[PDB]
């Protein structure tokens, strides 16, 4: 089980869920974020129940993990990921 | 007795093309021989059936309306009382009605973001204590700017805020599926009357169009209806800022230039 905490004071947070997960500003995200510089559908996290897998959907600004640009990235405990002027914890 | 061709005012307005109106008035496009361009005008009881107090109170409560200064209202240029009852002069405004718009089928998005000037001016209007009287289609007009636009201004009596919520919202599922969702008064539109539920209400937006996001249906939806949440163009207005925002195009981010 994975749990992704927005950090933006709002307390907000969202479990995965097997399959697809995408998260964006878009209406269809499944973990939506109001942050202008994030993309409609701006990256997804395939989970399977041991691994989280993260890809940037050709995202207009692009996504880091822990500091570090990624495309495809294996979600760990404790990742910061980075999207628009947004960070989400994996926890 | 109102046609084109005729003048009015001393000679001053040819009159050009009928474009409706629910009577007793009458929306006009005509010739500002003097100036050399066009306005808007809005015959308000050409035939004289009205009670004169009632003529009265729309033309200074039109006058109210011109003391407003947004995109969302045409300018008042003029209210005078001629041949032909009361008038109200406005600019013109380039493009083209709100019709004839709807009938492009534009964007969802693009239409909600087009409704945003028409939202804002209702909310301008009502704070000011008047109404924007958003009666029938052939009131609005959409400019080459893309504001949605009240292009034939005239404030009656019985006009209040919550009308103009549900003709706003009637404006933006005009565009949205090219038909007019409430009860059609005076001169025909164009746009058909909305298709409707067993339970008589008309159909959602994205239930006839499912490309239609479905924020973007609800701001259409709920302003339309009777009892529906939504209660004063503030809250209109803000609910079709994020309903644009949702689906905006994304914002740039770069190093500094
Ligand atoms: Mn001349």
């Amino acid at each position: 089980s994975v749990t992704l905490q927005l950090d933006d004071g709002s307390g907000r947070t969202y479990q995965l869920r097997e399959g697809s997960n995408i998260i964006g500003r878009g209406q269809d995200a499944q973990f939506r974020l109001p942050d202008t510089g994030v993309s409609r559908r701006h990256l997804e996290i395939r989970w399977d129940g041991q691994v989280a897998l993260l890809a940037d959907l050709n995202s207009t600004n692009g996504t880091t993990v822990n500091n570090a640009p990624v495309q495809e990235w294996q979600l760990a405990d404790g990742d910061v990921i980075r999207l628009g002027h947004s960070e989400i914890i994996v926890r | 007795q109102l046609v084109p061709g005729a003048r009015i005012a001393n000679g001053r307005y040819r009159l050009l093309i009928f474009h409706g109106g629910v009577p007793p008035l009458q929306f006009w496009q005509a010739l500002d021989t003097a100036l050399d361009r066009q306005v808007a005008l809005t015959f308000v009881d050409p035939q004289g059936v009205l009670p004169d107090d009632v003529l009265q109170e729309t033309l200074s409560r039109t006058l109210r309306l011109s003391r407003i200064d947004k995109p969302g209202v045409a300018r008042v240029l003029d209210v005078v009382h001629t041949r032909a009852g009361g008038l109200v002069v406005a600019e013109w405004i380039r493009g083209g009605s709100l019709q004839e718009v709807a009938d492009t089928s534009p964007s969802p998005v693009g239409a909600i973001r087009a409704m945003q000037s028409l939202a804002a001016a209702a909310d301008a209007a009502h704070r000011a204590g008047v109404a924007l009287s958003i009666d029938h289609p052939s009131r609005v007009r959409v400019s080459i700017d893309g504001d949605v636009v009240l292009a034939y201004p005239a404030t009656m009596p019985d006009a209040n805020p919550q009308d103009d919520i549900r003709g706003i919202g009637a404006s933006l599922y005009a565009l949205l599926v090219n038909r007019w969702p409430l009860p059609e008064a005076g001169v025909r539109s164009g746009l058909a009357p909305a298709e409707r539920d067993t339970a008589g209400q008309p159909i959602e937006p994205a239930d006839i169009d499912r490309d239609i996001p479905f924020q973007i249906s609800a701001v259409a939806a709920r302003s339309v209806q009777g009892d529906g949440g939504i209660r004063s163009a503030s809250t209109l207005l803000n609910l079709m800022q994020q309903a644009t925002a949702v689906a905006d195009r994304t914002e740039v981010l770069g190093p500094i230039d």
